[PDB]
């Protein structure tokens, strides 16, 4: 990655405060809220029909665990995303049909929700790491797409 | 494509922004040249140094266009007619900038304003800030 | 948007198509599939194989639905509205995705049509197929 | 850049194929043609007001040769196009400031005069192909911007 030591520490600090109970479910809803496409994949979720259905939709709190939690792991292997994601990369591919665009919506979404959370400690260099590290991430995710 | 209620949560949260929409605007620009360096192509021209005043002095002026959009949200088209010149056919500036601007534009009011920054009102933003741009990049070839 | 002479333009040059649009929607898919995959997670209940019959059949649905904005050049909001409808909201295709796609249409034009595809036929073309695409995706996210 | 042997050679094969004195002219200049907003760069070429002005323009032939040059050499590395491209990465960042989203309109405008000049030749897959290049040469005249 085009993560300075710096910029890693920066990440790194961060994410250790994180309550992924409510950033995954947070990342998730406000996806499925801003961006209603995505609906289409979780149909098996439920109501949708809200922000406040989608908000306290409970397959949707889990999901975006399972999520943030293997966003955790890419953080404990940043020198390879790819190898880290491969499997996941092909499932969504192979499995789900998802477009890789959408990765892209996720990761600003998520940024979002560390502004939110966070605030004044979020700042523009720190935002600026995050960036660096969804890219890879959606990168990773895209890569086994064939 | 705005419903009542999208032009409902822009005017709210909008309101609250009150004073602080040149410190905003200022931060999302900072935000953005920090977090997509290609954008400062188009402004090479400026100090784009932390805190500089061109920067801090540009974040207001982009700030007034927005309060200005919010008040004429029915009228896009027209009240940003003159910066629908200026970006598309002056400045020549590439589509997808727009979209950074945005995210960095949601960043910054998502740590501003927490209480109000809820789901309903960010995709009512999102939209509000898809439609801006659309207008500005509208003559764009 | 479209001027006199991009009409012009366009209407000739599909005009020269004629009979082998079908042909050409096939092949544009197939360059498609091909050159950015991605596409394909659209096509999960289709064959892709090379010389597949949906692919050849659903070229020609395509080609004939361009065939139908030509001729309506004029209302292509309208004449495109069902179209617009299930991309947008039905099949919830990515904008991106109809960027790829006129690329491709354009590089099998292109292909096809040595004499006629002269610049301005292709900027033509290139503004014509942003147009199409725009119509496709007004009422998508 | 995932450039398989075979597509390697598909790509190879047929660049032998090209004049690179012409390619480049009709390149730059259905660039500034299809795009018009390319222009505010070469505001020293003079005249572009029409299509005659600029694909007979003598500078723009010039220039579209200069470019597809750099473009040569990168296909004689495919396996080390940031390196081969630091320098001219550096200077459209650096003094022409170019915002490198430039590089995909130009790229995929040249696989139009490949598919142009080619014809029944310039197949998907041999498309394919070079669509990898193009994303490449783009992705690492971009590389060097801060
Ligand atoms: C970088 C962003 C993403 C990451 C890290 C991620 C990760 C995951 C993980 C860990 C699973 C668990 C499934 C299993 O273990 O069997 C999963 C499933 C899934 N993903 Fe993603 N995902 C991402 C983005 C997306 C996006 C943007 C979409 C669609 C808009 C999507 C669609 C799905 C679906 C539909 C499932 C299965 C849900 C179910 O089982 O009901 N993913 N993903
Ligand atoms: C929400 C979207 C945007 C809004 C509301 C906006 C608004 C404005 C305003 C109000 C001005 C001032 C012009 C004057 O002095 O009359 C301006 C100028 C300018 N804009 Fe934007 N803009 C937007 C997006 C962008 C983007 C994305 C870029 C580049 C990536 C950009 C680049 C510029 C530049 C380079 C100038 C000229 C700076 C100068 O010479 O002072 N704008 N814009
Ligand atoms: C020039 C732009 C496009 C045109 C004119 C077009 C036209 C059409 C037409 C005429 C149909 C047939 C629907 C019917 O009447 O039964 C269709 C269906 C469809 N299109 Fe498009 N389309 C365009 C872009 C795209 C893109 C970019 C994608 C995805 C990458 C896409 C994916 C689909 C899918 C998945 C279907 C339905 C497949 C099925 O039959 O099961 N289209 N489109
Ligand atoms: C394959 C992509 C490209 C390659 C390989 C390339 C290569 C070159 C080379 C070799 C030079 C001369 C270096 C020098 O003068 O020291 C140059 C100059 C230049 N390039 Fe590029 N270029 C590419 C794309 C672009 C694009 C898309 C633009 C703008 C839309 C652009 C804008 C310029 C400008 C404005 C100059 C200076 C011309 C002058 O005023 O003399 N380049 N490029």
């Amino acid at each position: 990655m085009h993560l300075t030591p710096e910029e890693k520490s920066a990440v790194t600090a961060l994410w250790g405060k994180v309550n992924v109970d409510e950033v995954g479910g947070e990342a998730l809803g406000r996806l499925l809220v801003v961006y209603p496409a995505t609906q289409r994949f979780f149909e098996s979720f439920g109501d949708l029909s809200t922000p406040d259905a989608v908000m306290g939709n409970p397959k949707v709190k889990a999901h975006g665990k399972k999520v943030l939690g293997a966003f955790s792991d890419g953080l404990a292997h940043l020198d390879n995303l790819k190898g880290t994601f491969a499997t996941l990369s092909e499932l969504h591919c192979d499995k789900l049909h998802v477009d890789p665009e959408n990765f892209r919506l996720l990761g600003n979404v998520l940024v979002c929700v560390l502004a939110h959370h966070f605030g004044k400690e979020f700042t523009p260099p720190v935002q600026a790491a995050y960036q660096k590290v969804v890219a890879g991430v959606a990168n990773a995710l895209a890569h086994k797409y064939h | 494509v705005l419903s009542p209620a999208d032009k409902t949560n822009v005017k709210a949260a909008w309101g609250k922004v009150g004073a602080h929409a040149g410190e905003y605007g200022a931060e999302a620009l900072e935000r953005m040249f920090l977090s997509f360096p290609t954008t400062k192509t188009y402004f090479p021209h400026f100090d784009l140094s932390h805190g500089s005043a061109q920067v801090k002095g540009h974040g207001k002026k982009v700030a007034d266009a927005l309060t200005n959009a919010v008040a004429h949200v029915d009228d896009m088209p027209n009240a940003l007619s003159a910066l629908s010149d200026l970006h598309a056919h002056k400045l020549r500036v590439d589509p997808v900038n727009f979209k950074l601007l945005s995210h960095c534009l949601l960043v910054t009011l998502a740590a501003h304003l927490p209480a109000e920054f809820t789901p309903a009102v960010h995709a009512s933003l999102d939209k509000f800030l898809a439609s801006v741009s659309t207008v500005l990049t509208s003559k764009y070839r």
